[PDB]
């Protein structure tokens, strides 16, 4: 579910679907476009999480958990220099929403399968 | 290269932490909460928060500024 999950994110960053940023993230909530999206857990925020959990569980916004907020920044790809290798200068994130348009692959009935039930 | 007056500063967007729980106020149960006022114009999405000032309110991008 991982490599499919991996793959969304990277077509919404080739259509450039995605809302990037806690600012573009409640722009999408705000205008009710929140379809997908990654949440950090057992991190060190100190009442971040609880933020973050009460805009997720607002309307219709899914709940899936991670493990660290610094792992999610090559996924999106924050600060992926030098492509061919493992970047030397690198900040995180928290979360990262996507709004994907082209929604039609291989897995993703598997995926909304797995959603809806 | 250097004047005699000293030189002027510019208005340099500052580093704030954690800007956005000055907006949303975190309550008790599951509910948001906005204190800050928007925009009620159709030309600007509702997502854009307009400025706080202590006596009016600035619109965000077509200068429409709000007077009590
Ligand atoms: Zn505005």
């Amino acid at each position: 579910v991982n490599t499919a999950l991996q793959e969304v994110l990277k077509t919404a960053l080739i259509h450039d679907g995605l809302a990037r940023g806690i600012r573009e993230a409640a722009k999408a909530l705000d205008k009710r476009q929140a379809h997908l999206c990654v949440l950090a857990s057992n991190c060190d925020e100190p009442m971040y999480v609880k933020l973050v959990e009460a805009l997720c569980a607002e309307h219709q916004i899914n709940l899936i958990k991670v493990d660290d907020n610094k792992k999610l920044g090559e996924w999106v790809g924050l600060c992926k220099i030098d492509r061919e290798g493992k970047p030397r200068k690198v900040v995180g994130c928290s979360c990262v929403v996507v709004k994907d348009y082209g929604k039609e692959s291989q897995a993703k009935d598997v995926i909304e399968e797995y959603f809806k039930c | 290269k250097s004047y005699t007056t000293p030189k002027k500063n510019k208005h340099k967007r500052k580093k704030v932490k954690l800007a956005v729980l000055k907006y949303y106020k975190v309550d008790e149960n599951g509910k948001i909460s906005r204190l800050r006022r928007e925009c009620p114009s159709d030309e600007c999405g509702a997502g854009v928060f307009m400025a706080s000032h202590f006596d009016r309110h600035y619109c965000g991008k077509c200068c429409l500024t709000y007077c009590f």
